[PDB]
């Protein structure tokens, strides 16, 4: 198995981008394995 | 070696993630490659720095991306989904509140092959990578490394 990369674009801000998604505020913890979980 | 956003592919072929080439260094999420070497045409990229807890890895040199969300402004996910042209998705981040401080988070849900896609500020700087998060719907941290 080999992994390879292919260019897909420039890194640029786009003026006419679609806008979506909410902005939740969440308490979380990050463990040693890099996993986030919720906290209460 | 050109600056830009890149698909990370495996062998038929399958897209496992995305990454950012900047200043000669390739940046992606650890869970995308597990630190395996990468081919770039005829050339090979070897891992240089990696951290499972941050879920990040850099190839050919140290992590170069250092911009950070400002806590107020909308950002853009430069999503590169499998089989689809790179596209920008603008959003106001929410917040991951942790015992070590707050982290920006985007409530956007794209296929797993999109992990490693960069999140940009209005200046066009990469403020982190998409694809390590929690489920409440999926919410991704804005994951940035240290330069």
């Amino acid at each position: 198995v080999d992994m390879y990369i292919e260019r897909a674009g420039d890194i640029t801000w786009e003026k006419d981008a679609e806008v979506t998604g909410n902005s939740p505020r969440l308490d979380v913890a990050l463990d040693e394995s890099g996993d986030f979980s919720l906290v209460e | 070696t050109t600056d830009g956003v890149y698909r990370v592919m495996t062998r038929g072929s399958t897209q496992v993630g995305v990454g950012v080439m900047q200043e000669g260094v390739f940046h992606t999420m650890w869970h995308v490659t597990k630190g395996a070497a990468l081919r770039s045409g005829e050339g090979r990229l070897d891992p240089y720095w990696g951290d499972v807890k941050q879920d990040l890895v850099s190839y050919c040199g140290p992590w170069k991306l250092d911009a950070a969300w400002d806590g107020l402004s909308e950002v853009q996910l430069l999503a590169v989904p499998p089989g689809e042209r790179a596209k920008n998705i603008q959003t106001l981040p929410g917040i991951f509140k942790t015992k070590d401080g707050d982290i920006g988070a985007v409530a956007l849900d794209y296929p797993a092959g999109t992990s490693g896609s960069p999140i940009l500020d209005k200046s066009g700087r990469v403020i982190g990578l998409y694809g390590n998060g929690v489920v409440i719907s999926y919410v991704s941290a804005i994951t940035q490394g240290k330069r």
